DNA sequence: CCTGCATGTGAAAAT
DNA sequence: GATTTTCACATGCAG
């Protein structure tokens, strides 16, 4: 049996499953974000993609505020 | 001159550390700008990504709603 | 005990 | 080539 080794195994695999679910959430997020075109077919590091997320958020907040002022005129 | 094993190892560690510190700083910016994302969640990547996507969707939805309201105020 | 987050490191991609 | 950077991983540990 060895419940200690089973528990060790379960923790290893469940960390890998947490990484998988995190990656799926990240890919869903990034598919809705204006990302730079892959120049030279080179991968874009996560942190570059995260900057694109922040940019898109700020960019659309602004557009909405500009739209709000137009609606108030 | 060729880097020693010890020099290669710690350059490796510092490169990883700096990138994590870079990512974390962006996590904190996302906590700050995403209403429903809480400082307690500032290191839970899964939740950051899901709540960020939700916020993006709502922001675009709001954008649609406003455009239609302007198109309505002009009849 | 369990889990979620933190760490350095192996391996691979990019420079 | 050698180095840097990045990703994924197995693990330690706080709460």
């Amino acid at each position: 049996d060895d419940p200690v080794k089973v528990r060790k195994w379960k923790h290893v695999q469940m960390e890998k499953i947490r990484r998988i679910n995190t990656k799926e959430a990240f890919e869903r997020l990034i598919k809705s974000v204006r990302t730079p075109p892959k120049e030279n077919g080179k991968r874009i590091p996560k942190h570059i993609l995260l900057t694109c997320v922040m940019n898109d958020i700020k960019s659309i907040r602004s557009a909405n505020e500009a739209l709000q002022h137009i609606l108030d005129d | 001159m060729k880097l020693t094993d010890g020099q290669i190892r710690i350059n490796h560690v510092s490169s990883e550390k700096k990138r994590r510190e870079l990512e974390r700083a962006i996590f904190d910016e996302l906590v700050a700008v995403v209403p429903d994302l809480q400082p307690q969640e500032s290191r839970s990547e899964l939740i950051i990504y899901l709540k960020s996507l939700s916020y993006l969707s709502w922001l675009y939805e709001r954008n649609e709603k406003l455009r239609k309201q302007i198109i309505a105020k002009h009849e």
